[PDB]
């Protein structure tokens, strides 16, 4: 039974783990898409750092 | 206090910026915003009020424009009967994890050595219980004595014995000083002395500690320390010793051991302190460093002090520079020798190397004197026919040059002895041979009324009456 | 553990905020770095290019500081920028190494997932002080014989393995490895276990493939891990990696474990030490080595120690291994690790050849600590063994010219003939104290003397298996009590007789 | 050559003085009877 | 037996860590209701032997 939960828990964290990675991978991606699709990002990102 | 900038780290070498008042050099500084206390000694002058100092710890996670603070004195340890029973480092602080050392006075380990007018005194005697010691190469009480060998001869060991023969009977104090030894001996030997009362540590119900007696202070400066340490720990035991000496007007026993460190923690930063090398690989400023030293280690006076320096011979060669230089500085010397250790010799002292100062027939009378040289001329002729023996064999040999082997290869055995020390090698208890028996026993034996008698049971006898009762216990058990 | 979308999310939301030194390369050649910049720099401390590459900070020059570099400089264009990250370069500890293979820096290179460790150390730390420590009194059970009875082994010790190439030094310490397997398996106490670190600098990942199979075909990698700074691994990583093993090792020692660390080609770090110090323009010493040798190996080696009950009562024992040429150990390096080592366990080539194997060199070979390091079973028979065996170096060499000698002499030659034949293995053959012991009382007590020479390598492993089979109870008794009482005395004598009785030799 | 003749000596040495030591050990205690502790 | 008798209980699981660091806690509960089920049958042996 210990191993059983060590395996399980080992399963869990590696679900875990690559569920955050493609969570990022993926709001990367549609970033980098809505980025150099609308115009109006670059103007707001401009304001941006003027502002900071 | 000054105030100056760090402004650039090497290994064990720290130059450091002052916006006025340069310090002197051998003074100390003290690094601030480090995580333990970090000491800087002083070695040069650069120019451009820059110095250059060596460290006593580590320089990891040190930065440049790190902030120091001048002292205005060099390495200040404590002094007193407080420090008696104690360990201390080399900057005085203790590693006992016992409390601080509350000292009423200090003093600077870097001072100038007596002068000439400071006359020695008369060559004492002092005896050790051991027989190739007391015999052939006497010790002086107010002399330096030499400890020269390789590595696995028993130098740590014998100076145990020593200070189990000598520094217990002594009534004047003594001092302990680790260059670049293991921790290990520095732990047994702490051990060993609070068990046979050279230390005496007492603990308190509020958690202090009471070294009330404990006539023996103990500085380490191990293997782990950087240089400067194991550098400047020898300088620190022998201000402490020289406390004793100057004002308590006491006797003073000051055991070195591997001395040899010094002059490699030399040797190990001269290059980076911008000096050319000399010949194999030590420094140029090897004889000066040394007699700087073995000066300040001297009768006087006022008091004594008697030294005992283990001189480490790396790959059994004495004509290193270190040794070289340090036979000129001793007045007995004691060379251990791998050749004898593997005949089961201990000590194994090569009386053919050993001398003495004081071995002369004004000191000692003719009655040692005549015994000493004959002891002598007997092993130079048994070595003047190890050649004849491996080529020819016993067959060849005379009558007279079986006689002279047999007598050399018992005094050979005879000299041998055991030690308490050693009984947890040996397991054979130890023995505490004296002068005079010594010297009956070695007497008789060049006279030749001990040659009938078998030569294992001369082997590992303190006196001639236990040869005899070995003897005669080897024949009951013959039949 | 916590669930991704109401927790992680969150998190990462609240993690995400914010806003608001560095240097250049200046000089980039032999995998070294000169920087400008980074004032603020910990001498000693990691530092980070602006290509994944990895450096360590030593030279902290005025003007420049001066960098080694983790990896290859085909990366580094002399102008690239450079971070510091603060941290003083540090390892990974715990027992996700065990069984594990990884570089000096604790990266793994199995290939089969990352290392599971939270907790960090340091890499270059402070030995511990004389007051936490005590006298070595356990033995290190290396499964040879001729070690186990004449050179013995403490926990808390630092015993020197030197030879020629060639001689077995990998395989006295790796039968020293696969000893510790029933030792470990028969027993669930970590107090007793011995977890081990193999350190290979310099050697090529054939041999260490090589060496991970071995272990694996004994399943002797539960309790093992493994420190591979191999030749194209750069200097810095030769050089560091013992330092790494050492501070796997303390994790150990402090935690009332207890652990050995094979340091194998130990050489090469002092060989990648001046290859540093000499493109970091440092100036040499003698054979072109710094003067900072000996602070470089008396840091490593005075992290073994024996501790104390307040402390755990952990140990780390170490086993450095040297190669010298010529048998010349006048040499620096030699002459260094002797004058700070406990012992020495001298290998020969003319031994290894005359039919010696292990060709261990009793007479040189030593070890300081001694019988304290030996169980009381082992010092009744070991005693007489090195007795005998001085006896019989002292006169081989005069019996060997075809003279004719008593009866008294004979007999030391035959019995030094006999132990010599007996003291003989194979490799990764290794025994237990038990068999040991009973093997040297057959060998001592008389019952090889009239045997022939040849015939004893049979001799010993019939009466192993007739021992393991019918007299398990003996070998029991020994490995509890930790002594010859006169009734394991009785019942081996009696054992001895029915295997002569039940066998037949040459003579 | 070196370590050769050394122990070829050492050995010829150590059975010639067993000898001798056997032959003194046998004619000991009539010569020395003092010693001898049949007579104490 | 000897094995089997000398650390005695050691092991004695306790479910409060797994329930906590698992997610699941599904399958977590029917495994250790097989276990606390197979304990008690091996207790009643015990005791009826
Ligand atoms: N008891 C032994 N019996 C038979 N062969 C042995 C024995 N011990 C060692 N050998 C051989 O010694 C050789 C070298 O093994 P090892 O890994 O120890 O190399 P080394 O001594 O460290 O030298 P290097 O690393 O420079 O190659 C091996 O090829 C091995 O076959
Ligand atoms: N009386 C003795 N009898 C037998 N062996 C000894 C004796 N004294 C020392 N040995 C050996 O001397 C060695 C100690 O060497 P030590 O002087 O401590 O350091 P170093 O090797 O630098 O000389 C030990 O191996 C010890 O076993």
């Amino acid at each position: 039974l210990v191993e059983k939960l060590n395996g399980i828990q080992q399963a869990e964290k590696l679900i875990q783990g690559s569920l955050q990675d493609v969570m990022i991978r993926e709001i990367v991606s549609s970033f980098k898409d809505l980025y150099k699709s609308r115009p109006e990002l670059h103007d707001a990102a401009m304001q941006s750092a003027i502002q900071g | 206090t000054n105030h100056g900038r760090i402004t650039q780290v090497i290994g064990a070498v720290v130059d450091v910026h002052f916006d006025e008042q340069l310090p002197p050099i051998l003074n100390s500084l003290e690094v601030q915003g480090h995580t333990n206390r970090l000491v800087l000694e002083v070695a040069q002058h650069l120019g451009e009020n820059t110095v250059r100092t060596i460290a006593m710890d580590a320089t990891e996670g040190l930065v440049r424009g790190q902030k120091v603070v001048d002292t205005g004195a060099p390495i200040q340890v404590p002094v007193g009967v407080e420090t008696l029973g104690r360990i201390m480092n080399v900057i005085g602080e203790p590693v006992d994890e016992c409390g601080p050392v509350p000292a009423k006075k200090t003093y600077s380990i870097h001072r100038a050595a007596p002068l000439f007018a400071d006359q020695s005194t008369e060559p004492g005697l002092l005896q050790t219980g051991i027989k190739v010691v007391d015999l052939l190469a006497p010790y002086a009480k107010g002399g330096k004595i030499g400890l020269f060998g390789g590595a696995g001869v028993g130098k740590t060991v014998l100076i145990m014995e020593l200070i189990n023969n000598v520094a217990n009977k002594h009534g004047g104090f003594s001092v302990f000083a680790g260059v670049g030894e293991r921790t290990r001996e520095g732990n047994d030997l702490y051990h060993e002395m609070m068990t046979t009362g050279v230390i005496k540590r007492k603990k308190l119900e509020d958690g202090k500690f009471d070294f009330t007696g404990s006539k023996a202070a103990l500085v380490y400066g191990q293997m782990n320390e950087p240089p400067g340490a194991r550098a400047r720990v020898a300088l620190t035991a022998l201000s402490v010793a020289e406390y004793f000496r100057d004002e308590q007007g006491q006797d003073v026993l000051l055991f070195i051991d591997n001395i040899y460190r010094f002059t490699q923690a030399g040797s190990e930063v001269s290059a980076l302190l911008g000096r050319i090398p000399s010949a194999v690989g030590y420094q140029p400023t090897l004889a000066t460093d040394l007699g700087q030293l073995q000066e300040r280690i001297t009768t006087t006076k006022k008091g004594s002090i008697t030294s005992v320096q283990a001189v480490y011979v790396p790959a059994d060669d004495l004509t290193d520079p270190a040794p070289a230089t340090t036979f000129a500085h001793l007045d007995a010397t004691t060379v251990l020798s791998r050749q004898i250790a593997e005949l089961g010799i201990y000590p194994a002292v090569d009386p053919l190397d050993s001398t003495s100062r004081m071995l002369a027939p004004e000191i000692v009378g003719q009655e040692h004197y005549d015994t000493a040289r004959a002891t002598q001329k007997l092993l130079q002729d048994y070595k003047s026919l190890q050649d004849i023996i491996a080529i020819l064999g016993m067959d060849e040999l005379s009558e007279e040059d079986k006689l002279v082997v047999s007598r050399a290869r018992k005094i050979q055995r005879f000299l041998s002895q055991p030690f308490t020390v050693a009984e947890v090698f040996t397991g054979k208890p130890g023995r505490f041979v004296e002068l005079p028996e010594t010297i009956k026993s070695a007497q008789t034996i060049l006279r030749g009324e001990c040659d009938d008698l078998p030569e294992m049971a001369f082997y590992m006898c303190g006196g001639l009456e236990e040869v005899r009762s070995k003897a005669v216990k080897m024949a009951q058990e013959a039949a | 553990a916590k669930i991704s979308p109401s927790e992680m999310s969150r998190l990462l939301e609240e993690r995400i905020a914010g806003w608001k030194e560095v240097g250049r390369v200046v000089s980039v050649g032999d995998g070294i770095a000169r920087l400008f910049g980074l004032e603020g720099v910990q001498a000693g401390e990691l530092v980070e290019f602006q290509n994944g590459m990895t450096g360590m900070a030593l030279n902290l020059e005025t003007d420049n500081v001066g960098v080694v570099i983790f990896g290859d400089d085909r990366s580094v264009l002399e102008g690239d920028s450079v971070k510091r990250t603060g941290r003083i370069v540090d390892v990974p500890i715990g027992p996700g190494l065990l069984g594990r293979v990884v570089d000096a820096l604790g990266n793994p290179i199995d290939g089969k997932g990352p290392i599971p460790a939270k907790e960090r150390r340091r890499v270059e730390l402070k030995a511990p002080g004389i007051i936490p420590r005590k006298s070595v009194h356990e033995p290190m059970m290396t499964g040879l014989k001729c070690v186990d009875a004449l050179v013995p082994v403490g926990r808390g010790q630092r015993e020197l393995i030197i030879g020629d190439r060639q001689t077995g030094k990998t395989a006295v310490a790796v039968d020293a490895i696969i000893n510790q397997k029933e030792i470990n398996d028969s027993t669930d106490d970590e107090s007793k276990k011995l977890y081990c670190i193999y350190v290979a600098v310099g050697q090529k990942r054939s041999t260490v493939a090589q060496i991970v199979k071995a272990l694996e075909q004994r399943d002797a990698m539960k309790y093992t891990t493994v420190v591979a700074a191999t030749a194209s691994e750069a200097a810095p990583l030769q050089f560091l990696a013992p330092y790494s093993g050492c501070a796997m090792g303390e994790w150990f020692r402090d935690s009332g474990r207890h652990c050995v660390i094979i340091y194998d080609d130990l050489s090469k770090q002092a060989t990648a030490y001046r290859q540093m110090s000499l493109l970091l323009r440092r100036p040499p010493g003698r054979e072109a080595y710094p003067g900072d040798v000996f602070y470089l190996h008396s840091r490593l080696l005075e992290r073994a120690a024996k501790m104390g009950d307040k402390s755990g009562g952990g140990s780390l024992t170490a086993l450095p291994v040297i190669e010298t040429q010529a048998g010349d150990v006048s040499a620096y390096i030699p002459t260094n690790v002797i004058s700070i080592t406990d012992g020495q366990i001298f290998l020969e080539t003319e031994l290894f050849y005359k039919g010696i194997r292990p060709a261990i060199n009793v007479g040189l070979s030593v070890s300081r600590v001694g019988s304290a390091a030996q169980v009381k079973a082992m010092k009744q028979v070991a005693g007489t063994m090195k007795l005998e065996l001085a006896q019989y170096r002292e006169v081989a060499a005069f019996a060997q010219f075809g003279s004719d000698l008593d009866a008294s002499t004979r007999q030391l030659l035959t019995r030094g003939t006999a132990l010599t034949e007996l003291l003989k293995q194979r490799q990764y053959s290794p025994m237990k104290n038990s068999v040991q012991v009973c093997v040297l009382y057959c060998g001592v007590k008389g019952y090889l003397d009239p045997l022939d020479p040849k015939e004893i390598s049979r001799f010993e492993s019939l009466f192993i298996d007739y021992i393991n089979a019918n007299h398990q109870d003996i070998l029991k008794t020994i490995e509890t009590e930790k002594e010859l009482s006169e009734k394991t005395e009785a019942k081996l004598r009696a054992a001895v007789d029915e295997f002569v009785a039940m066998n037949e030799f040459k003579k | 050559s070196v370590k050769f003749m050394d122990q070829k000596r050492s050995g010829e040495e150590t059975v010639y003085f067993k000898k001798e030591d056997e032959a003194l050990l046998r004619n000991l205690l009539a010569n020395h009877p003092e010693y001898d502790p049949k007579y104490s | 037996i000897e094995r089997q008798s000398t650390p005695g209980k050691p092991q004695q699981i306790d479910w409060a860590k797994w329930e906590s660091q698992i997610a699941h806690k599904d399958i977590l509960n029917c495994l250790k209701t097989f276990y606390t089920n197979q304990v008690q049958i091996l207790d009643r042996a015990l005791g009826a032997l």
